[PDB]
RNA sequence: UUGACCUCAAAUCAGGUAGGAGUACCCGCUGAACUUAAGCAUAUCAAUAAGCGGAGGAAAAGAAACCAACCGGGAUUGCCUUAGUAACGGCGAGUGAAGCGGCAAAAGCUCAAAUUUGAAAUCUGGUACCUUCGGUGCCCGAGUUGUAAUUUGGAGAGGG
RNA sequence: GUUCUUUGUAAAGUGCCUUCGAAGAGUCGAGUUGUUUGGGAAUGCAGCUCUAAGUGGGUGGUAAAUUCCAUCUAAAGCUAA
RNA sequence: UUGACAUUGUGAAGAGACAUGUUUC
RNA sequence: GAAGACAUGUCAGGUGGGGAGUUU
């Protein structure tokens, strides 16, 4: 069908066809509020492969989030410490903007569970993302074995705990030797490796 | 109509010892976007209709070019709802004919011939010029002087 | 060299529950056996040869039989899982000896198990709490105890030196050839 | 000081050495005496040193004049000569 | 075939390599008829991006070496720069 | 002139959900200094103290764009071991795990990507009944900008 | 175990021939900066810039070019011990 | 405080360079 | 109405006891 025409065409972001659409849509979103609900997904191909289904219980939200470094929350940048810690402007905000947007939309959509999100536009001062959310209160979702799993309370505020696709990437949750410090939790790994095991019969 | 048709088929099968072929072969306009696209590339569809008011234009930008590549009659029709009302849906954004009775073949052929001269011929030339060269009334009046 | 320049006291863990954990594990095993009364509490595992030549000499148990091994054994992977045979799709088979040993193990396991009909009327089971115990892993015999002595005067040490030398200059030899 | 070795896994350097003095001790005691008495090339005992976890055979003692079929991954220059003098053959395995 | 010794170019134990069946996952790279047609259609619809236009102009006016260097500077990966230059040259040749 | 489609509003509309407390354990963000190097800024303290957000009896992770270079290993997690080693460090104070091996326990899998097109076959909600953690008949609505069945690479699919 | 139905004339599996095999994009990756790790000519994470192809892509603990080789298939998701 | 990178679109002439419509001031 | 591809996130150069750490 149109799956591959949509997917491949979206990849040609530098094409003149997509450039005009992006220029129009960034302005259109700028004329709107920071956070607002999108009636239908603007990228059905991207949302569809992310688990979105065109039925009651799925909501699409649009959010605008600023970009750039994060200024330290101290007066006049004075960290009051060693010189190495005095750096303020270069702080990099180790959480991706996508995760922040997902958290913000979840806070505004606390009754909905953040499932995933995809990039839709960018701006010099702001970045735009589209978030797919699922309502656990709807009987259709609860009665669907393919999505009722999210109804469990263990999935509450998935974006807040970094359980989303973007959140896991920021946490470095991946197999292999390259992710040893974060293969199974950075803090958990640090605590485990720093524990002094002492059995009844000392070895 | 579907309820009555299903009841008639069930009766004809259970008591009429039929083989589900009693019902006549149906004729209807194919309208699914994915269904229409899949029908194309097989050269089974005879006519294709395209709605120009699709807000996510990317969904239908490729369809005219794909139809031209496959050489299928395609037409851009104003209003997606009009297609929906024609197909008992709120909106469809697309409509295409696959099977047509012999009685309407002549009218279908004439319509296809007209559409080809309307859109297919202009495809080779519309691709090489840019629109949107319009300005506001105040700006136009000020610059004209 | 001691790493104690941190707040290690807050992370000290003493395994007082070693006996308690052992009792819980024994109790948990018995509880599952009661739940798993008809079955042997575990899935039969294949014969596997280890990497890391330091250990390749020793045969080891694998995660599960390969799809090819299950097919050769005369059943299906889906049926094998319900019968109690571990299946591992990731493991490839590139050794005739290991594949044949696994096939023989599967055939023996199938011939030694009794499957009660799904229509009830199942007789007494008298389960065995360990399937691996009934099919212990046996190291294949590398060679017989004694053999007739034969020699060729090749100076096996000389062969090793020649092999070591050849690998070093092969790259330079190929360049010198042109 | 010396050349560095990133990710120097120890599996590469597993080369446990076996002295010829302890080579004859690998045979079980139940048959060691019999083999020492039945020393011949017809039924010389086979000592798979790899099964015992010994990588390279090294010569330190003087094994008796008994033909022994020794299989090992590596052997020293003197070890093979001494084994051949004793009447054995140094086989190679991997 | 392993030599059967602990050293050499083919060190290792001699075994009857069964040569297991090819894993399908290796076939992900292999293209498909539908994907090829869709990619060609999308390429003709979109045309050439500004960087692709600059690359083809540089290829035409100053040779491939400078174009390859520019592609490496843009795409970063030198290995992908070769493929980019090759496809740009194919597009250029398609005109004639 | 009338009826539709799309967006956006109002509802003390009918049916729902969210705040907060607790917070020993977990998942993230943020985040110092004392001290140490007999001074001290790299560095150590520490990816810790404090602060912030998010749930449960466990949480996370989880079925490899992994480890190995082997006669191959085969979800994830934990213990012993690797190992106080590579390696890092005004190579100083000091920091420092992983592959193999033994054991604890074992479970698999499913979404997009196919035209069902001789049949949107899907589902929320309202109503009457009933054997009421729901089912049946009927009626609106969601849905073709894709709701049903099949397939998830181990494979898998159209035909004979 | 017992009792009320025959569930369905519906679903699933295996054998051979044949044509296919779609598999995730502001993502992978590169430059710079910040932080971090034992990770060392840059282990992981993040801001800015550029921005990819499908017999392709990732990894193969020393940077770079050339040519092979070994294993998986990321940018989607659930799951007790 | 200054330089560079995206926000930066669409228009003539002079300066040129290519191709058979593109790039620079 | 004025203005306009100029003003207006990331690096780099300059100034910076206005502020922080340390030495004497």
């Amino acid at each position: 069908g149109a799956y591959k025409y949509l997917e491949e065409l979206q990849r040609k972001k530098q094409s003149d066809v997509l450039r005009f659409l992006q220029r129009v849509r960034v302005w259109e979103y700028r004329q709107k509020n920071v956070i607002h609900r999108a009636a239908r997904p603007t990228r059905p191909d991207k949302a569809r492969r992310l688990g979105y289904k065109a039925k009651q219980g799925f909501v699409i939200y649009r959010v605008r989030v600023r970009r750039g470094n994060r200024k330290r929350p101290v007066p006049k940048g004075a960290t009051y410490g060693k010189p190495t810690n005095q750096g303020v402007n270069e702080l990099k905000y180790q959480r991706s903007l996508r995760a922040t947007a997902e958290e913000r939309v979840g806070r505004r959509a606390a009754n909905l569970r953040v499932l995933n999100s995809y990039w839709v536009n960018q701006d010099s001062t702001y970045k735009y993302f589209e978030v797919i959310l699922v309502d656990p209160q709807h009987k259709a979702i609860r009665r669907d074995a393919r999505y009722n799993w999210i109804c469990d309370p263990v999935h509450k505020h998935r974006e807040a705990r970094g359980l989303t696709a973007t959140g896991k990437k920021s946490r470095g949750i991946n197999k292999g030797h390259k992710f040893n410090n974060t293969k199974a939790g950075r803090r958990k790994t640090w605590k485990r490796q720093n524990t002094l095991s002492l059995w009844r019969y000392r070895k | 109509e579907k309820k009555e048709r299903l009841t008639k088929e069930a009766a004809a099968v259970a008591e009429g010892k039929s083989k589900q072929d009693a019902s006549p072969k149906p004729y209807a306009v194919k309208y699914g976007l994915n269904h229409v696209v899949a029908l194309i590339e097989n050269k089974k569809a005879k006519l294709v209709l395209i709605a120009n008011d699709v807000d996510p234009i990317e969904l239908v930008v490729f369809l005219p070019a794909l139809c031209k590549k496959m050489g299928v009659p395609y037409a851009i029709v104003k209003g997606k709802a009009r297609l929906g009302t024609l197909v008992n849906q709120k909106t469809s954004a697309v409509a295409a004919l696959t099977e047509v009775r012999a009685e309407d073949e002549a009218a279908l052929a004439k319509l296809v011939s007209t559409i080809d001269a309307n859109f297919a011929d202009k495809y080779d030339e519309v691709k090489k010029h840019w629109g949107g060269g319009i300005l506001g009334n105040k700006a136009q009046a000020k610059m004209d002087k | 060299k001691n790493h104690f320049r941190k707040h290690w006291q807050e992370r000290v863990k003493v395994h007082f529950d070693q006996a308690g954990k052992k009792v819980s594990r024994r109790n948990a095993r018995a509880t599952r056996a009661a739940k798993i009364a008809p079955r042997p509490l575990d899935l039969l595992r294949p014969v596997v040869r280890a990497p890391t030549v330091k250990y390749n000499r020793k045969v080891r148990a694998g995660r599960g039989f390969t799809l090819a091994e299950v097919k050769a054994a005369g059943l299906t992977a889906a049926y094998a899982r319900t019968i109690g045979i571990a299946v591992d799709h990731r493991r490839q088979n590139r050794n005739q000896e290991i594949f044949d040993a696994n096939v023989q193990r599967l055939k023996e396991y199938q011939s030694k198990i009794i499957v009660f009909p799904r229509n009830g009327k199942a007789p007494e089971a008298e389960q065995v709490l360990s399937a691996a115990a009934t099919f212990p892993i046996a190291q294949p015999a590398t060679d017989v105890e004694a053999r007739a002595v034969q020699d060729n005067g090749e100076s096996a040490f000389r062969t090793l030196r020649l092999a070591r030398s050849e690998k070093k200059f092969r790259g330079i030899r190929e360049k010198r050839a042109r | 000081v010396g050349m560095r070795y990133f990710h120097k896994q120890q599996a590469h350097f597993w080369k446990p050495v076996l002295n010829l003095d302890k080579l004859w001790t690998l045979i079980p005691e139940d048959k060691r005496d019999q083999y020492l008495k039945s020393a011949s090339k017809e039924t010389a005992p086979v000592i798979d040193t790899l099964a015992a976890g010994y990588g390279k055979i090294l010569g330190k003692g003087r094994i008796p004049n008994v033909p022994v079929i020794v299989k090992a991954r590596f052997v020293s220059k003197l070890a093979e000569e001494k084994i051949r003098a004793a009447g054995g053959v140094v086989e190679l395995i991997a | 075939v392993k030599t059967g010794i602990a050293i050499g170019l083919n060190k290792g134990k001699k075994v009857t390599s069964m040569t297991p069946a090819p894993k399908i996952s290796y076939k992900k790279g292999a293209a498909s008829n539908r994907t090829k047609f869709v990619r060609s259609l999308v390429r003709e619809i979109a045309g050439l991006s500004p960087y692709e236009r600059r690359l083809i102009d540089l290829i035409r006016n100053s040779g491939e070496k400078r174009a390859r260097k520019v592609a490496k500077k843009r795409l970063g990966s030198f290995t992908r720069a070769k493929a980019k230059v090759e496809e740009m040259n194919n597009i250029i040749a398609a005109s004639r």
